[PDB]
C-alpha cells in the first residue's frame, strides 16, 4: 500500500496537519484502514544515542475519509523550532504497517493563510496602487504573489512577486477593470503557499478624480486630480479643464499637469461651500475644455471658527461656556463634539488640542447655543476647549481654546442697596452690602436717577475695593432718586455684576423754608368801629421758598398788652382777626418737618398810622388789555418807606381782589393781568411803614 | 512666568477657598477647643514652616478628605490640587533644588474613623484646614 | 446485646422520639439489624384486668443508622396524658430479641426547643438586659440556664439559671466584650434541657449612650444617659461634663446621676431642630470634663402638625380633604399617610386618635397639596382624621381632627338669575332660582355694578331664606347693570356658593322725556310774499331731558282754520314749512317709547303783533373774544312777553345764526363766544307774545 504523505504547519502555528492520499485509485472499497499517528517532542537535546522509550509516543487517531486519511498532531508553540519524532501505523485487514521514523521542524514547513484586507486604490499620479493587509501573527517574513488583470479593451493577465504588501500598476486605464488577487508564503525555508486571496475587482472611470473628495476648512488648500478619457481616447492633461460647480471654469493657472493623462488642480484658500440647493459641497469639474464630463469632484469647505464663551458664577460653583454651531448645520450629519482636556497648569500662550481630550456633553437651547457646565471646576487649571465636528468624510477639530476660570466670572450684585439723602448736607448716600468674593477686589459701578416713567440714569464707579458707602450731589434735594449699583473684578477680568434693586430714598424736609409767605390783610369792619376784622391773605410758598414743603402756616402776632403770641393756620393761607389795640404785630411764618421759614414778612396796623398819607397822585393808563401803568408821586416829607401794596379789584365785585406789593421807590409799575376796559376798576397805593400802613391812595 | 503674579494669585485663590469653607461652614459654627478623640491623624496643632512639611500635610489633607463623600468638597479638593502643583512650582521657584518626595500615608485609622464619625470627621476637616492655611497665609509673608 | 435508649418528646408535641445507641462498640460491622416499635395508644381507661390484643399494637420501623437508630413516634396532641404502652422488637442474625413492655407519658419527657430572640440592651440605670422570647407553643413552664461570658476587662464567665425570659446584668463595663449563651428546661416533670442557642454578643464601647437616640417633638421632654470610661478608667458621673453639638455646654441644673459611673442629662421643652447645612439635629456629647469621646448621643426633634381642608359638594355626595406636607419634607424617607376614623355620632369637641383607623388615598394635585376625596358620605357622622407620617425611626401623627360632611358643605350657586328694571319704580329687580339644598336654609347674596370695562359691584343681602327676588334703588335708570346672586346656608354653616351668571339689565325708556325741546325758526321768505318758509330749527334733547332716549321728534302745528295738526319730524332737529296764517303756533314733542314729552314749548307766528316793538333799544358790548354784554331797554307799555330771544350771527354769513330763549325779565346778558373782532355781529332782540312774535330790535 502506497501514500502521498503532505505535512505543514497550520497558519495558526497551533495545530501540525497531516494530508494523505492512497495510491492508486480504489484497491480498498470495503475495509476500515485505522491509521494510528505516533509522535514525540523531546524535551532535551542530550547528546545521547539512547533510543527512544516505546512508551513516551503520543499516539493520535487521524481522521481518515473516502478521499484521504487528515492527521492534526497538536505542536505546542514553544516547541515549534523541536525536533519532531513522526511515525506511522497504518491497520487494515488484520496487517498493520508501520512507517520509518520520520524527523521534522514545524516551523521549517508552515502554510500561511492568504492576506486579507486587499485595498484597492489610486495614487496622485495616476497610477493604480494594490494594497492588502499581513498577517499580524506571522513569526516570520511572508513573501507575495499578486495577480492582477487588467480588463481594459485588451486583457492583460499578470503575476508578480512581492516581499511588501502593496503593489503599484503604472497607467491607470479610465474606463478600465482591475481584479486582484493576494497569496502568502514564509520567504525563509520550505514555506507553503497560501491559497489564493478573494479577488478585488476594481473598475475605473472615463473620468477618474483622485480624491474624489476633499473635506477640508476655510482657508486650507485642497488638490483634486484627474484623467479624462473621452470615448475611447485619454484626453491630455493639457487639454483638461477644471470647473467648478460648472458654473467657474477654474483658471489654468490653477491646472497642474501631473502626467500626460492626470491634470491636477488644487483649490487654495478655500472659502466655505454655499449650499447650492441640496448642494453643501463644491463641485469640482474634470473638463476636455468645454465637454465636462457628468462626473465631478466633491469639495467640502466648512468653518470651524465657533467662538465658545464661558462664564464662571459667583458662588464659583460651576463654569457655564456656551458656543453656536451657526457655521456647522451648512453640512448635514456632521457629528460634532467639545474635546476638553484640563491641564493642571494655566492655560499655554498657544492652546492646543490635546490627545488626552475627555468627551464633554453639551445641550442646544432654545437659543441655538451649546451651553458646557464644568463641575468640579479647577481655579488654576488650563481647560483646554475644542469642537470636534466629526464629519462622515472626517473628524474635523475647532481650533485649541483653554479658558482659566478666574478670568470669566460675573459678580453677584450686591445686597441691601441703601439709597438716602443726608440731612444738611443734601448728600445722596448710598450704602450697599458686598457680596461674597475672593480677595474683595472689586470695582463697583452705581447708577442712579430720578425716579420715573424714564430715568434719565447717572452712573458712578468705585475703585476702592474697601468702601462700602458714599455720598453723591443730587439736582433735586426733594425728588424721589433711584439706584442701582452694579460690580465687577477691579483688575477687570471676570465681568460686571447684574445691577442691583433699585435704591429709592425718602423725601423729606432737608431745611425749614426759607422765607414766610408773603401775606396782606382783607379789612373787615365799620371805619366807625374800633373793632375791625382783619382777614389775612396770604400765599403758599413755592418750592424754592419750601425746598421740599411747609407743613403748616403759624402767624406769629404781637401786641403792646398781649405781648407776642403766635397763631397756627396750618395748612391754610387766610386769617381773619380782629384788630383790637393800637399796635398789631403779626407774622406769618411757615413751618416745616424742621421748622419754621428762617426769614418771614411783617405787617403792623395802628389806628395813628392808617391816617398818615405819603402819596398825592396816583393815575392809571391802560396800555392793553394785558397790562396798565400804575403812575404815582411820593411825599417830599421824610417817610421812610418800606414798601408800596398796589391794590386793584372790580368795583362791585367783592371776590375780585388782588394785591401786590412792591418796593416803596416805585414811582410807575406795569401791572400785567387781563383786563377788560367794560368794568370799572379801584387801583389802590399803599403806603408802608414801621408803624403801620399810611392812608393809601386809591383811584377809580 | 513672573512669579510676583504666582504670589498674589496664591493669596487671592486661598482667601477665595476661605470665603468657600466660611460660608460653607455657616450652619456648622466651630468651637475650637475641643478635641475629639480619633482625628489625630490630622495634625495641626503645630506651626507649620518648610515647604516639604507643609506640602505632606496638604497631601495627608486630600488623602484624609478622599474619604468625605461630598460635592463642595470635590471642588475644595480641586482647589487643592491646584494649590499643591503650584506650591511645587514655588518651591521651584525658591531656586532649591530639594528633591520632591511624597506619598507616606496609611489609609486605615481614617477609614475607621470615617465609618464611625463622618460628622465630627469633616467638621473638625474644615475647622483645622482654615486654621492650617491661616498659620500658612501667616507665614507666607 | 446490650442498648443504651434515650427517649424525648419534641418540641412540636407532634413526635415522640426514642435515641439509641448500642453497647459497646463494634461487635457488629456487617449484620442488618432490623429495630421495631410496637406501640399502643388506649383511649379508654377501664380497670379491667385484660390484656391487650396482640392486634393492637402498631408497628413503626426505626431508622438505624451506623451511630445508632432512632425511632420516631407519632403521639397526637390529644393523647399526649395518655400512657405510651410499647416495646421493642430487635431482629439480627435470624434471632429476634424481644423487650419487656414499657408505660410512660409523652407529656412528661418533653425535650425543648432553645430559645430565640437572644438580645443584651443596658438599662436608664447602666445595668445589662438579657433578652429572649418565651415559646409560645409550649404548654409546660420552661426554666433556662443563662451562661454568659464577661469578655471586660476582667474575663467573667458565668452559668445563671433563671425562669423569666429576661437576664439583669449590672453595671456594663465600657470597652468590653460579652459572650452569653442560654438554654431551657421543662420546669415540671424530668425535663430534658435544650441544647445550647447561639451566642449572642454584645461589646460595649468606653463610652456608652442610653437610649442613644431620640426622635421626639417640640415642647417636649427627654433624657440621654452615659458611662464614660478614661482609658481604663471609668469616669465619674459627678464628673461627665454633658455638651451638645460641642458649642453649647448643658447646664450642670439639667444633669442627673443615676449611678456614679452613669451619667444623665435631661432637657425640657423642646424646639424645632435647623439643619447644620447638610447636617439636620442635635448632637448630645459625653465629655470627661474637657475630655469629648468621639462618639455621641443623637436628638431628632420635630414639630408635630398637620392640617386638612375638607369640603363638601353641594349635591352632598362627598368630601375632598385637602393638605399640604410642606412642613414633612425635612426628613428624607419619611411616608406620610391620612388615618381616618368615622364616628357614628357628632364630632367630640376633641377629636381623638382612635386605635381603630382606615387609611386614606390621597392624590397630590399640580397645587402641592394632597387631595382625599370622601365618597359616598353621611352628613351627619364625624370623621375623626390625622396624619401619619412614617419616617424610618418611627412613627408619628398630626394632631386628629374631626370634620363634619354637612359642616363643610359649599351651595350649589343661584339660577335663573334675571336682571330687569321695574317700570315706573326705576328698581333693580333681581330673580333667581333657588339652588337645591336641604331645608332650604340657605342665605343669598347679590352683588350688582355698572356694566362697562370696570364694574363697580354693589353688594346687596338676601337674608329672606324664602326670597327667591329682591328690588334694588339705582340712581341711572338708563344703563346696562351686571348682576350676581351668590348663596350659602342659611346659618352660615359651610363656605358661600359661587356667584351666579352675571345678570344684565335692558335699557329701556322708563319714563317718556321729561321736556319737549327749545326750537328756533328760520325766515325762507321774502316779506313781500304772505308765504314764507319756517324753518324751525332745534337741538337734540340732552340725558336728563330725553331720560332713557327720545325716539323722536313730531312737531305740532296749531292755526285758526285749520286746527290743529303734527308733523313727525323723527331724529332730524329742524323744520322748514310755509306759514299762510295769521295765527299759527308750533310745538316740538319729544317721543320715546312710553309717548311723547310732557313739558313743551310754544312759538306762535301772528302777522300783526310781528309789527309790534317791544324791545326800544339794543346794544352789543364785547368782554372779550369769548364774551360780548348785550343790553337791551323795553317799551314802557305793559307787555306781558314770555320770553326773549337773542339770535346773533356773523354777517355776511347766512350759516352762522345762533339762538337762545333768554327770560323776558332780562335786560343785560352776556353772551359767551368765539367772538372774532373783524367779524361784524348781527345781534337781534325778538320779543315773544303769547298771541305771536314782537318786533325785534336788531343792531349790527
Amino acid at each position: 500500500v502506497n501514500w502521498d504523505i503532505e505535512c505543514w504547519m497550520k497558519g495558526d502555528l497551533t495545530l501540525f496537519i497531516c494530508h494523505m492520499e492512497p495510491l492508486p485509485k480504489n484497491p480498498f472499497k470495503n475495509y476500515d484502514s485505522k491509521v494510528h499517528l505516533l509522535y514525540d517532542l523531546p524535551e532535551v537535546i542530550d547528546d545521547s544515542p539512547l533510543p527512544p522509550l516505546k512508551d513516551s509516543f503520543q499516539t493520535v487517531q487521524c481522521n481518515c475519509s473516502l478521499r484521504g486519511c487528515e492527521c492534526h498532531v497538536p505542536v505546542p508553540r514553544a516547541k515549534l523550532n523541536y525536533a519532531l519524532l513522526m511515525y506511522l501505523e497504518i491497520t487494515s485487514a488484520g496487517v498493520s504497517f508501520q512507517s520509518p521514523l520520520m524527523s521534522l521542524q514545524p516551523m521549517l514547513v508552515v502554510k500561511p493563510d492568504p492576506p486579507l484586507g486587499l485595498h484597492m486604490e489610486v495614487t496622485d499620479d495616476g497610477n493604480l496602487k494594490i494594497s492588502w493587509d499581513s498577517q499580524t501573527m506571522a513569526p516570520f517574513p511572508l513573501q507575495y504573489q499578486v495577480k492582477y488583470l487588467e480588463n481594459s479593451t485588451i486583457v492583460r493577465e499578470a503575476a508578480e512577486i512581492v516581499s511588501a504588501t502593496s503593489l503599484l500598476v503604472d497607467s491607470v486605464l479610465p474606463g478600465s477593470s482591475y481584479e486582484v488577487q493576494v497569496r502568502s508564503k514564509r520567504l525563509d525555508g520550505s514555506g507553503v503557499w497560501s491559497d489564493w486571496s478573494s479577488p478585488q475587482v476594481f473598475t475605473t472611470q472615463d473620468v477618474v478624480y483622485f480624491p474624489p473628495k476633499i473635506l477640508t476648512s476655510v482657508g486650507s488648500n485642497a488638490s483634486f486630480h484627474c484623467i479624462y478619457k473621452n470615448e475611447n481616447q485619454i484626453i491630455s492633461s493639457k487639454q483638461i479643464v477644471w470647473w467648478r460647480n460648472l458654473a467657474e471654469k477654474i483658471p489654468e493657472i490653477q491646472y497642474s499637469i501631473v502626467s500626460d493623462r492626470v491634470s491636477k488642480v488644487t483649490f487654495s484658500n478655500l472659502k466655505a461651500t454655499r449650499p447650492r440647493g441640496k448642494f453643501t459641497y463644491d463641485a469640482v469639474y474634470c473638463c476636455n475644455e468645454q465637454a465636462c464630463h457628468h462626473r465631478y469632484a466633491e469639495l467640502y469647505v466648512i468653518d470651524v471658527n465657533i467662538n465658545i464663551s464661558c462664564e464662571t458664577d459667583g458662588y464659583l460653583t460651576k463654569m457655564t461656556c456656551r458656543w453656536s454651531p451657526s457655521t456647522i448645520q451648512s453640512l448635514v450629519g456632521s457629528t460634532v463634539q467639545l474635546r476638553y482636556h484640563r491641564r493642571s497648569l494655566y492655560c499655554p500662550d498657544s492652546p492646543s488640542i490635546h490627545p488626552t481630550s475627555e468627551p464633554k456633553n453639551c445641550v442646544l437651547q432654545r437659543d441655538g447655543f451649546y451651553e458646557c457646565v464644568f463641575q468640579p471646576i479647577f481655579l488654576l487649571s488650563g481647560y483646554t476647549m475644542w469642537i470636534r465636528i466629526n464629519h462622515s468624510l472626517g473628524s474635523l477639530d475647532s481650533p485649541p481654546t483653554c479658558v482659566l476660570p478666574d478670568s470669566v466670572v460675573k459678580p453677584l450684585p450686591p445686597s441691601n442697596v441703601k439709597a438716602e439723602i443726608t440731612v444738611n448736607t443734601g448728600l445722596l448716600k448710598v450704602s450697599w452690602e458686598k457680596p461674597v468674593f475672593p480677595e474683595n477686589n472689586l470695582q463697583f459701578q452705581i447708577r442712579y436717577g430720578l425716579s420715573g416713567k424714564e430715568i434719565q440714569w447717572k452712573t458712578h464707579e468705585v475703585f476702592d475695593a474697601k468702601s462700602k458707602s458714599a455720598s453723591l450731589l443730587v439736582s433735586d434735594l426733594c425728588a424721589v432718586y433711584v439706584v442701582q449699583v452694579r460690580c465687577r473684578r477691579l483688575d477687570g477680568l471676570g465681568y460686571w455684576s447684574n445691577w442691583s434693586s433699585p435704591a429709592y430714598t425718602l423725601v423729606m424736609d432737608v431745611k425749614v423754608p426759607m422765607r414766610g409767605p408773603e401775606f396782606w390783610r382783607k379789612m373787615d369792619g365799620d371805619v366807625t368801629k374800633k373793632e375791625r376784622n382783619v382777614t389775612l391773605l396770604w400765599k403758599p410758598l413755592t418750592k424754592n421758598d419750601s425746598l421740599c414743603s411747609v407743613r403748616r402756616y403759624v402767624v406769629k402776632h404781637r401786641t403792646a398788652h398781649n405781648g407776642t403770641w403766635s397763631e397756627d393756620v396750618g395748612n391754610r393761607t387766610n386769617l381773619t382777626f380782629l384788630w383790637t389795640e393800637p399796635a398789631h404785630t403779626v407774622t406769618v411764618l411757615a413751618v416745616n418737618s424742621l421748622g419754621a421759614s428762617l426769614v418771614n414778612f411783617n405787617l403792623t396796623f395802628s389806628w395813628p398810622m392808617s391816617k398818615v398819607s405819603a402819596v398825592e397822585s396816583l393815575s392809571a393808563y391802560p396800555l392793553s388789555s394785558s397790562c396798565v401803568i400804575l403812575s404815582w408821586t411820593l411825599s417830599p416829607d421824610d417817610y421812610s418807606l418800606l414798601y408800596l401794596v398796589i391794590e386793584w379789584k372790580i368795583l362791585n365785585e367783592d371776590d375780585g381782589m388782588k394785591w401786590l406789593r412792591i418796593p416803596s421807590n416805585v414811582k410807575k409799575f406795569y401791572i400785567h393781568d387781563n383786563f377788560i376796559p367794560i368794568e370799572k376798576y379801584q387801583f389802590s397805593l399803599y403806603p408802608v411803614f414801621m408803624e403801620g400802613v399810611g392812608k393809601p391812595k386809591i383811584i377809580n | 512666568v513672573p512669579i510676583q503674579k504666582v504670589q498674589d494669585d496664591t493669596k487671592t485663590l486661598i482667601k477665595t477657598i476661605v470665603t468657600r469653607i466660611n460660608d460653607i461652614s455657616h450652619t456648622q459654627s466651630v468651637s475650637a477647643k475641643q478635641r475629639v478623640t480619633g482625628l489625630d491623624f490630622i495634625p495641626g496643632l503645630h506651626p507649620i514652616l518648610s515647604l516639604s512639611k507643609m506640602d505632606q500635610t496638604l497631601a495627608v489633607y486630600q488623602q484624609v478628605l478622599t474619604s468625605l463623600p461630598s460635592q463642595n468638597v470635590l471642588q475644595i479638593a480641586n482647589d487643592l490640587e491646584n494649590l499643591r502643583d503650584l506650591l511645587h512650582l514655588l518651591a521651584f521657584s525658591k531656586s532649591c533644588s530639594l528633591p520632591q518626595t511624597s506619598g507616606l500615608q496609611k489609609p486605615e485609622s481614617l477609614d475607621g474613623v470615617l465609618e464611625a464619625s463622618l460628622y465630627s470627621t469633616e467638621v473638625v476637616a474644615l475647622s483645622r484646614l482654615q486654621g492650617s492655611l491661616q498659620d500658612i497665609l501667616q507665614q507666607l509673608d
